[PDB]
């Protein structure tokens, strides 16, 4: 059978990079702390 | 080799302006990018001759734009060709979006060419307005008022954004004296994304008015296209020209000769003629913040638009709904101009509400369905089963 | 001399290459300079950005 | 089939197969071109061909006994083919070639003879055989200083030295009762293998072969034979791989499955399974590649060899492929994993259990010395039958994600780009 | 961007259905004549957009006979758009000469390139 | 060690650590070089004058 591709982006090739991009969406959030922390911006 | 094609410098105007083949059949509607061009020297020109004499202060900005109409040499002219030579600018350019929109030039291989379009839309009426706030009349006061305290509708960081962007508490001197260094600066950014506009064109070339292949009959560009463009230049002149002399502030609104002052609001504010459809999109939403968003996404609907034809022809001009349907978002656009010039009264609150839905269906819901059912009748017409 | 005889590289190789090691000992000194860049250019943004804010002599006069 | 071992000193293996009509005969040493000194390298080269010389062919070919051998980095290996109801004639003749006597082979007239010939041979495939002169510098610049370094060919300026008493030092040091195994392959049965050897006594040496002091060390490093007059520019590329008798030895050849090989003007190898073709096939970056790993006794090497007239894109020719490298260690999907199982079970099958006897006793000779047994074809298909994708995607973090390569290159390789813009692409950076 | 498979399978339905083809062909046939791209001296198959790579395939496909009036064609239709005129009444396309020459080009073409993506996302049932 | 595993392996973690190695350098770095400012010029500044003036 044939899974679930819709041209480039299958979704098995999505299952493999969903646990990094869940470190990316870390590792971003983390870069406005150093950008903004500097005027008063309190994320919670 | 010949020297046009052997320095590295002349080999880039050859490649541009001389030996660049274009397709034979492209109509007049091929010049609108020839004029852009044209009319961005027009307003940096007539900026440079203009800002030697141009104080930004706000004690000294609308007293030091009388100082250039009364005691410069031809400072009538400076001032008139470019007050309304940026009201031409916006003109060429509403009919250079709308050549690209109807013969299908948005489409693929040309969505590189698109993007910097909208790119390019969006630092001209971002470079427009920062100058309308340089006069500081009554009209670009209380203009700069309206626009920059749309930001104090984005949570908890509205007023910090706003305040930073005032520089001060209310639109005062340092707000219109870095609206002049802004504004000088982002027509430099504009001249280098044409640059970054013609690449994109250059690598696939210009279509052509009936969406075939163009590669068959290819004519120069120099002698051809140049003489083709020199007639739509001395027109462009002609018509730039009554608008100047003739009757010069025919285009700009009356209230922009009052000094401004921040006590007295006037009548009703109103933008420059060419933002009034945008204004009248802001406006039609009960809400500030999603008035906001859907000022600013009625500029980037234009990118769903390679995405959202469906059709195996290029352009509209062998197909009979996709191009009554060109017009009636023509002639809705320009009703979105009108809306935004008359007051908040019944019922020009329910009409800019329903044209502004049709400025949002049409790239949404109608080209990917009447392009759609204009492929079963290209299809069914011919194949017979 | 053949060209299956590699010349003297001893003078310059490690003694132990230990290649956990030796991408830590590099990626060390990457991250650090990596680390300096990003407080270096925060305070570059934050330099221009905060110059744009409400100057001295209008904080007065609030 | 059932391989079948026995051991009084000289270890004796046999796989009998009746359904043959011919029965291989030799004896395989452990003492390959990886047990050489760069003073006498080229000497296993050399026992080679005095065994395949004229004056003793001649004489094997009068009992109808044809004669075969084969110079590796570890293993040696001298067979004598016959038919199988003269298995005894070929061990009275293997008897009388290395073990009962060497003075008739080594005599002055046979052996600058021969030497003239091994060195035509070596001069002839230093300039002729591109493909593979360049994996054999591959060898030479990974493991460098190191006995996995010296080629199995012999080196020409190192060849040229070699008088007859380094053709026996070497016999005396390395041609010993406890380094050899006696093959049989083909229609023999192990019993009249066995009681053929007892019958005569076929005593080889004492032992204790030396001991090697210098363990082999990958070491990343490259090395460029630029050379503009070629129509080609041939590359190879590799990672250490695993050696033999390792958990990760079937992963490592699975893993060089899944990538595979390909041939541009094949109509069918242009339609195979592999992701990286849909990059390679639109500007023709190459002609051919080949993934291997290879095992050897100490360590191992595991990457691609290739070959391409397009030379001024080999920069992509190599990112490209390198990229696919890194989907091992992230994003390899099951798919392409279950396609590399049943290639790798087929061509498996198409080298243990193929036709010829002759092959078939390397591998029984190269197997049973290193790790004391055969393991058989039908117990190796379940170590490939059980890889699953974690494995691979532990093994290529451990082995290929961001870690030293080693390169070399001939031909018009000025496209190919410097060191630290290839060893940069084992790592993806978007990861 | 429309996939003539899919327009085809929308399309055989209609004139496969009774009721239908009584319908919506009569408008079809009004709609082709009113776009007028016979009236330019073309066929439909030299409107179809041909910088997509199956589009571009088919067009290598086609034979040299074919492939040498369909350059021509475009080029009458350069040379009388440019003069802002019509092709005089003879040289138009009639109904007959108006048929799919490169529909099956397409076809074949298309679902090459529909069974390689199919196939490389196959997902084997061990 | 096995420090290459977890911290140098990602990418998404390797600059995740940048930035959280330069949150924490930011705030730790000036005060560390405001406390040694003001600590080297103690009797110059107006925290001190302010208490002369008693
Ligand atoms: C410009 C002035 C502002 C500078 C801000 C710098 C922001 C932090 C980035 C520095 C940094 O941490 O760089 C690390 C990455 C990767 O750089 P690398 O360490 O050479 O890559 C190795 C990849 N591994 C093996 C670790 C998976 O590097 C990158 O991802 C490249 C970022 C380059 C930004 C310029
Ligand atoms: C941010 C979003 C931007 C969107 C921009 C919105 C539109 C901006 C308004 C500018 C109007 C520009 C109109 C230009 C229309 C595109 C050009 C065009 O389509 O002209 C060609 C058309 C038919 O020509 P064909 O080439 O298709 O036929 C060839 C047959 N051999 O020729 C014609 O059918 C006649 C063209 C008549 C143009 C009429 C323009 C009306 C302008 C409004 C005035 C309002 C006053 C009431
Ligand atoms: C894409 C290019 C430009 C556009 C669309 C543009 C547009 C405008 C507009 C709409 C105004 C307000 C006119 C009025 O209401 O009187 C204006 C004013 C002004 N602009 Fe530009 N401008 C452009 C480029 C420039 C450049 C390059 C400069 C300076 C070097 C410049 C300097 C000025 C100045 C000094 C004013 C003074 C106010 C006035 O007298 O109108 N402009 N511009
Ligand atoms: C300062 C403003 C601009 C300049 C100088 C400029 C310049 C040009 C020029 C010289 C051409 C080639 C002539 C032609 O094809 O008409 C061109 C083509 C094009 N421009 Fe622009 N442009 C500008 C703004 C825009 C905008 C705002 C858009 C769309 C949102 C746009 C979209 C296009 C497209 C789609 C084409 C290709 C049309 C075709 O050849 O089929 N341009 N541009
Ligand atoms: C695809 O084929 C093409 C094509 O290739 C091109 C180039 C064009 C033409 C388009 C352009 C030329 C647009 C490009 C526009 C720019 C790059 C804008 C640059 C304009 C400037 C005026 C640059 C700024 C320089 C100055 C202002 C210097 C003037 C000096 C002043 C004012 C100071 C004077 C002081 C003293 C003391 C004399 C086409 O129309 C076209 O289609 C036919
Ligand atoms: C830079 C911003 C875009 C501006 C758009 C202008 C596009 C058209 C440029 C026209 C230049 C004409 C030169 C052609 C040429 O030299 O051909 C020359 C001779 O042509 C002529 O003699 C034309 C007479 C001079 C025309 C003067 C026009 C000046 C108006 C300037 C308005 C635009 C700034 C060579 O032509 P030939 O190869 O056919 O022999």
């Amino acid at each position: 059978k044939t899974g679930l591709h819709f041209g480039r982006l299958s979704l098995r090739s999505l299952t493999a990079y969903a646990p990094n991009l869940m470190l990316w969406g870390g590792a971003s959030m983390l870069g406005l702390f150093v950008f903004t922390e500097g005027w008063p911006k309190f994320q919670d | 080799m010949a020297f046009r094609k052997s320095n590295v410098y002349l080999s880039l105007v050859n490649s541009y302006i001389i030996d660049s083949p274009q397709p034979s059949s492209i109509n007049y509607w091929w010049n609108m990018g020839s004029l852009l061009g044209l009319c961005l020297v027009i307003q940096i020109v007539t900026g440079i001759f203009m800002a030697m004499h141009y104080s930004s202060n706000i004690e000294l900005a609308f007293s030091s734009v009388e100082h250039i109409m009364r005691d410069v040499h031809n400072g009538y002219i400076l001032r008139y060709l470019h007050a309304n030579g940026a009201s031409f600018f916006f003109m060429v350019m509403f009919m250079h979006m709308a050549k690209g929109l109807y013969y299908g030039s948005y489409r693929s291989p040309r969505v590189t060419l698109w993007n910097v379009g909208v790119i390019i839309f969006i630092l001209t009426i971002a470079t427009a307005f920062l100058g309308y706030c340089c006069v500081y009349g009554q009209m670009s006061h209380w203009g700069a008022t309206v626009i920059t305290n749309l930001f104090s509708a984005i949570p908890f960081v509205g007023n910090d954004i706003v305040s930073w962007l005032w520089g001060g508490f209310s639109v005062s001197n340092p707000t219109i004296q870095r609206f002049f260094a802004l504004h000088y600066l982002v027509p430099f950014i504009i001249a280098a994304m044409v640059i970054m506009h013609l690449m994109a064109l250059h690598i696939h070339g210009s279509s052509n008015p009936l969406g075939i292949t163009g590669n068959l009959d290819r004519i120069p560009m120099h002698s051809y296209f140049i003489f083709k463009d020199l007639v739509t230049v001395f027109l462009f002149m002609l018509i730039l020209a009554l608008f100047v002399f003739y009757s010069p502030n025919t285009l700009g609104h009356p209230d922009n000769y009052i000094p401004g002052n921040p006590l007295v609001t006037p009548a009703s504010i109103v933008p420059e003629w060419y933002l009034l459809p945008f204004y009248a999109i802001l406006r039609s939403i009960p809400d500030k913040l999603l008035g906001v968003i859907t000022m600013f996404a009625a500029i980037l609907v234009l990118l769903v638009l390679p995405f959202t034809d469906r059709s195996v022809v290029r352009g509209n001009t062998f197909k009979v709904l996709s191009k009554f349907f060109f017009f009636i978002f023509v002639f809705n656009f320009v009703l979105l101009g009108q809306i935004g010039a008359c007051h908040v009264e019944v019922p020009y609150v329910l009409m800019g509400q329903i044209a502004t839905f049709i400025y949002f269906a049409y790239f949404l819901i109608i080209v990917p369905v009447i392009s759609t059912i204009e492929n079963v009748l290209f299809y069914i017409g011919r194949v017979n089963k | 001399k053949s060209t299956y005889r590699t010349p003297n590289f001893d003078d310059v190789l490690k003694e132990n290459n230990d290649a956990d090691k030796g991408r830590s000992y590099a990626y060390f000194m990457v991250g650090a300079m990596g680390l300096l860049s990003s407080a270096g250019a925060k305070s570059t943004v934050e330099t221009f950005i905060s110059s744009m804010t409400a100057t001295a002599d209008v904080l007065a006069m609030a | 089939a059932e391989v079948t071992q026995l051991s009084n000193g000289i270890v004796v293996a046999t796989e009998h197969n009746p359904s043959a009509h011919t029965a291989s005969v030799g004896v395989v040493f452990g003492s390959g071109a990886a047990n050489e000194n760069p003073y006498n390298n080229g000497v296993s080269n050399l026992w080679k061909n005095i065994f395949l010389s004229k004056e003793n062919s001649a004489v094997a070919a009068k009992e109808g006994l044809a004669l075969s051998s084969n110079i590796s980095r570890d293993f040696q290996s001298y067979i004598v083919s016959s038919l199988p109801g003269s298995t005894d004639k070929s061990l009275d003749f293997l008897n009388q070639s290395f073990i009962q006597q060497k003075a008739n082979l080594l005599s002055s007239s046979n052996f600058e003879a021969t030497k003239k010939s091994v060195l035509k041979q070596v001069q002839d495939f230093e300039e002729n055989d591109h493909p593979n002169r360049v994996l054999e510098h591959l060898h030479s610049t990974a493991f460098q200083n190191t006995p996995l370094s010296l080629p199995t060919r012999g080196t020409l300026e190192s060849l040229e030295n070699l008088v007859v008493a380094d053709l026996e030092s070497f016999a005396n040091n390395h041609f010993l009762n406890s380094n050899a195994v006696v093959v049989g392959t083909g229609n023999i049965k192990h019993e009249d293998l066995v009681n053929s050897i007892e019958s005569k006594n076929l005593s080889l040496q004492t032992g204790t072969k030396p001991v090697l002091k210098k363990k082999a060390a990958f070491l990343g490093s490259e090395v460029r034979l630029r050379d503009d007059t070629l129509p080609k520019a041939w590359i190879s590329l590799a990672v250490e791989g695993e050696p033999v008798n390792s958990p990760n030895y079937f992963v490592a050849k699975l893993a060089a499955q899944i990538f595979g090989s390909y041939n541009a003007f094949e109509p069918a190898s242009r339609l195979q399974g592999i992701k990286l073709l849909d990059n390679i096939q639109e500007y023709q970056l190459c002609d051919n590649f080949n993934h291997f790993s290879l095992s050897y006794k100490d360590s191992g090497l595991w990457g691609f060899s290739t070959a391409t007239r397009n030379v001024t894109m080999i920069d992509d020719l190599i990112h490209f492929t390198l990229k696919q490298w890194n989907r091992l260690t992230i994003s390899v999907t099951d798919t392409e994993v279950e396609r590399a199982k049943s290639l790798l079970k087929l061509q498996l099958g198409q080298l243990y259990e193929s036709g010829n006897p002759v092959n078939d006793a390397n591998l029984l000779g190269a197997e049973v010395l290193i790790k004391g047994s055969k393991l058989s074809l039908g117990e190796a298909f379940k170590k490939i039958d059980a890889i699953t994708v974690k494995d691979v995607k532990a093994w290529a973090g451990k082995r290929l994600w961001d870690q030293d390569i080693a390169i070399a290159g001939t031909g018009q390789i000025e496209g190919l780009l410097d060191y630290m813009r290839i060893r940069s692409d084992m790592s993806m950076m978007r990861w | 961007p429309q996939s003539f498979t899919s327009i085809a399978r929308i399309g055989d339905y209609i004139l496969k259905s009774p009721v239908l083809s009584k319908l919506c062909v009569p408008v079809a046939n009004q709609f082709i004549n009113l776009a007028g791209y016979k009236k330019l001296g073309l066929k439909f198959d030299d409107l179809i957009a041909e910088e997509n790579p199956i589009m571009q395939t088919a067009l290598r496909r086609l034979p040299e006979d074919e492939s040498y009036a369909r350059a021509y064609r475009i080029i009458r239709a350069h040379q009388t758009e440019l003069t802002h005129h019509l092709l005089p009444r003879n040289e138009w396309i009639k109904a007959q000469e108006d048929v799919p020459y490169l529909l099956p080009y397409i076809l074949e073409a298309e679902a090459a390139a529909k069974e390689k993506d199919e196939l490389d996302n196959i997902e084997v049932s061990k | 060690s096995s420090l290459y595993k977890t911290f140098f392996k990602r990418n998404a973690v390797f600059v995740g650590t940048i930035f959280a190695g330069a949150f924490v350098f930011q705030t730790v770095f000036d005060t560390a070089i405001t406390s040694w400012y003001e600590n080297h010029n103690k009797g110059k500044l107006w925290k001190d004058v302010k208490a002369r003036i008693a």
